[PDB]
């Protein structure tokens, strides 16, 4: 099942985490803990309490979700490559290549006003 | 030239008001601003109340559109007590107070533009020019 | 003919000996083109690729500790690739207290001109390289890139503990070896120190040759009643 | 600290429930700054400019 | 070299009105902006006078209050024009004056009336005319005393 | 003001000037005098002192 | 004469960068900058290889 | 969103917040979900103004 705890402070909700992790204990002793966070500062704090109360905290893999749930992609569906094709950079430099030769079609006149004016391909960039 | 007074001025088409000096110019902006934010005056109304990011205002220094910022939310934070309590001392916000039929939505939406007044639509004119275009950039054929 | 003892030093090239031992397959051969390609970018000549080759591949198989030899027989189901660890440190750290039983129970405890450090407390950022098991007795590894021996003459048994005294990597020793015990008590339910642990391998990742025992390999056994006392100090 | 957003924008148009903007943001991170703080707060802003002793107003938040 | 001053986006906005595109650029300001309250329309521009006129001057629905106060244009200098005030109130049909005066002293106020009703046609334009105003209620006990 | 008055202080005069050479023309005389005032329109800049 | 190599070497390289070439050919264009105008210290690695990294990055997804 | 979800099982570790300070009484307000922020529609209610929380005055916490 998925469990969704709500409290009022991040201190017993840490303490809760604690808690199950110190009552459930993982089989492959080399198996990393994985926790979803979103900053570093947020995983700092969360490996310093751990750390204050275990003793030490190490095999803690701090991913961000999307990175987390493209794991899951790779690992639950096949022949998935380890990075998708289509990123912020990757998407960029294709429209680089593909807008002019898409241009003059009959329903991108605006954009054939904005480039074709005048370009050092800095307005198309 | 016809002596003005703000509960009655015609919105429509181009109003030239001409304020002499240590009039308040300040305080008649105010007072339309009310009045445009919550719908008022029947003939002389603009025919449909309007959210605050939809007022644009245009002054000279950032000084200035700082201090008419200030003074628009603080006139709006007295009016919605004043619609509140359906009891008020200014005299201008009493004129607003019979003026207005429904005092429980004024009083609603006085809320929503006080607490969305973050976002409120003061500029000078540079400032008015370069986000319009940065909107329309593709009309305007200018970069991001 | 060029090798390891050749190779230049500096700080960026042990960052680019670290960097070929980040991603590797350690099973399967090396690719020729991709270790080429990785020479491309650290910006380095191409006329070390060869020898890189055999170097790595040299290492690859090396029998660093009687068993668990030739570590391309490595299974990824019973690696850790970069450990970091956390280590809290209350009851502020007194270094001669410390230096104390250093002296008394680590054996490599003559070479001390030490504690160049004051009193702190809090956490103890550290990164391990390696940790890995081998049916059991989990190995501990940190690979180090170090001088110009020009010759094996540099890479001896005793010049290696010397030099290893000279850089105080004792310290090393005991942190890592208390980070590794605290870790596996948390995680391992209920094991013995003296039946799991089968700890150190420092290998001198220079000064390895092809067909040549005991050379750049080095081992540590703790004295186990030194790491029961020492975590007693840190959590008294 | 305001962000306005690209224009040609379609989430800006019609927006749904998970949609995130900055604007919303920083407003929720100010709320859970007022909520996270244990013993003290310590609310600072810019009064009167320095120059010509002018007013400068509070954030709508403060 | 990519850099933007405040003149240039002025003329930017200016000439892309101007342009074949400037109707569907003025309909999306119509749309999102419908109603514009300009402060202190005295220290105006040619340019900034264009755009309102392109932007608000027809097609109802829309108001604009242009705010001035025509005797104060005291910056010839800055660049702002007196003689685009004087072309908007021909423009415009309707005029609106305030009233009454509040900061000043209530003889001060009729002094002031006094010295600009001198002779007529005090401001030497016939598009300015000096309406005199009158004292505020509250203030006509305001006095001063020395020795 | 009507019943209620307050005296006269520093603060309470103002005086108009419309340009920098006047403005020291009259600062000269009444500093001379020694009334200290402050020329609030200074376009001086801080490396020009 | 040392100013004057400075120049003759800011004058070919002013000539050499003006064309344009795909990004196969900017790829060698930075390394060849760094290990002909600077000298590397012990403290400008650090920044050289950075420079060098970031540069290579934005070629590896353009190429 | 969460409250959206139907496999979900939900649980809550609500501790208190006892009102003594000034931040005290802003943070539980916030919990409790209430309002006692005093308006004064009617004026038996608008006159007097014992019904608000007493602040003491050596109470630094905002």
């Amino acid at each position: 099942m998925l469990r969704v705890y709500h409290s009022n402070r991040l201190d017993v909700l840490e303490a809760l985490m604690e808690f199950i992790v110190e009552r459930e204990r993982l089989d492959d002793p080399f198996e990393p803990e994985m926790i979803l966070v979103q900053s570093t500062g947020m995983a700092q704090w969360l490996q310093m309490t751990l750390s204050q109360k275990f003793g030490i905290a190490a095999n803690i893999d701090f991913p961000l979700p999307a990175s987390f749930i493209w794991d899951m992609f790779v690992r639950v569906l096949p022949e998935i490559p380890k990075e998708s094709a289509f990123n912020k950079q990757s998407m960029s430099w294709k429209l680089m290549t593909l807008l002019p030769q898409l241009l003059e079609r009959e329903d991108f006149t605006l954009l054939r006003h904005y480039l074709t004016d005048d370009s050092d391909k800095r307005k198309l960039f | 030239a016809e002596t003005l007074d703000p509960l009655r001025l015609p919105l429509q088409g181009e109003r030239l008001i001409e304020a002499s000096a240590g009039t308040g110019k300040t305080f008649t902006i105010a007072a339309l601003y009310l009045r445009l934010l919550l719908g008022l005056g029947g003939s002389a109304a603009f025919p449909r109340p309007l959210t605050v990011e939809e007022l644009l205002v245009v002054t000279f220094t950032e000084a200035a559109t700082a201090e008419l910022r200030g003074r628009i939310r603080s006139n709006i934070h007295e009016l919605r007590i004043a619609c509140l309590r359906e009891t008020t001392d200014n005299p201008l916000y009493e004129r607003l107070l019979e003026e207005i039929d429904d005092k429980a939505q004024a009083a609603q939406w006085l809320l929503l533009a006080e607490r969305q007044m973050d976002e409120a639509a003061v500029f000078t004119i540079h400032g008015f020019c370069q986000r319009m275009l940065n909107l329309n950039a593709f009309e305007s054929g200018m970069l991001f | 003919t060029l090798t390891p003892h050749q190779f230049p030093r500096g700080a960026s090239p042990g960052t680019f000996l670290h960097s070929l031992f980040e991603d590797l397959d350690f099973t399967q051969p090396v690719d020729p083109n991709w270790v080429r390609e990785k020479l491309e970018l650290g910006g380095f000549e191409s006329q070390w690729e060869p020898v890189l080759t055999e170097w790595i591949t040299a290492v690859l198989q090396a029998p660093l500790n009687e068993t668990g030899v030739s570590l391309s027989q490595l299974s990824a189901r019973n690696k850790q690739v970069e450990m970091e660890f956390y280590l809290p440190i209350s009851e502020p750290l007194i270094a001669s207290q410390l230096d104390t039983l250093i002296r008394q129970f680590d054996p490599l405890s003559a070479g001390c001109p030490p504690l160049e450090f004051m009193q702190v407390r809090g956490m103890l950022k550290g990164f391990i390289d390696l940790v890995f098991r081998h049916e059991g007795r989990y190995y501990l590894l940190d690979y180090k890139s170090n001088w110009l021996g020009e010759d094996s003459s540099a890479y001896t048994q005793q010049a290696m503990a010397a030099a290893m005294q000279a850089h105080r990597y004792d310290l090393q020793y005991q942190l890592y070896t208390l980070a590794l015990h605290r870790y596996l008590r948390h995680r391992i339910a209920d094991y013995d120190y003296e039946h799991h642990f089968g700890g150190v391998i420092y290998l001198f990742l220079r000064g390895v040759d092809k067909e040549h025992p005991q050379q750049g390999i080095y081992t540590t056994r703790p004295n186990a009643g030194l790491i029961a006392l020492m975590d007693e100090m840190f959590a008294g | 600290r305001q962000l306005a957003p690209l224009g040609f924008d379609l989430m800006s148009q019609k927006p749904k429930r998970g949609d995130r903007s900055r604007r919303d943001d920083d407003r929720y991170l100010f709320l859970e700054a007022l909520i996270s703080a244990q013993q003290k707060l310590y609310i600072s802003y810019i009064g009167r400019s320095i120059q010509d002793n002018s007013e400068r107003f509070p954030s709508v938040l403060v | 070299r990519g850099e933007l001053g405040f003149d240039d986006m002025l003329s930017r906005l200016d000439s892309a009105l101007r342009s074949e595109s400037g109707e569907v650029l003025a309909a999306a300001i119509r749309t999102r902006f419908p109603v514009a309250m300009i402060d202190e329309f005295q220290d105006t521009d040619p340019q900034q006078y264009r755009i309102f006129r392109r932007i608000w001057h027809h097609q109802p629905e829309t108001a604009l209050l242009l705010i001035g106060d025509p005797k104060q244009a005291i910056y010839a200098f800055r660049g702002a024009d007196i003689f685009t005030y004087m072309k908007a109130r021909s423009e415009v049909h309707a005029h609106y004056t305030l009233d009454t005066n509040w900061r000043s002293a209530p003889g001060m106020v009729n002094s002031v009336n006094k010295l600009f009703s001198q002779t007529d046609d005090a401001f030497m334009f016939r598009e300015i005319p000096f309406i005199p105003v009158k004292s505020a209620g509250k203030n006509q006990a305001l006095r001063f005393v020395f020795k | 003001n009507g019943d209620d008055a307050r005296p006269v202080r520093a603060s309470d005069i103002s005086v108009l000037v419309r340009s920098r050479q006047e403005a020291a023309q009259v600062r000269d005389a009444l500093t001379l005098l020694e009334i200290p005032s402050v020329y609030l329109s200074n376009r001086d800049s801080v490396f020009e002192t | 004469g040392h100013l004057a190599s400075l120049l003759m070497q800011l004058n070919i390289w002013r000539r050499g960068l003006a064309q344009e070439r795909p990004l196969e050919e900017w790829l060698p264009v930075c390394r060849d900058m760094l290990n002909a105008f600077f000298l590397p210290d012990a403290e400008t690695e650090a920044a050289m290889t950075l420079i060098e990294q970031q540069w290579q990055a934005i070629i590896a997804e353009g190429l | 969103l969460l409250s959206d979800l139907e496999s979900s099982q939900e649980l809550d570790a609500f501790v208190d917040v006892t009102p003594d300070n000034l931040l005290h009484n802003i943070q539980s307000d916030i919990l409790e979900l209430e309002n006692r922020a005093v308006a004064g529609v009617n004026i038996e209610e608008f006159s007097r103004s014992d019904n608000k929380r007493p602040l003491d005055p050596l109470d630094s916490s905002i």
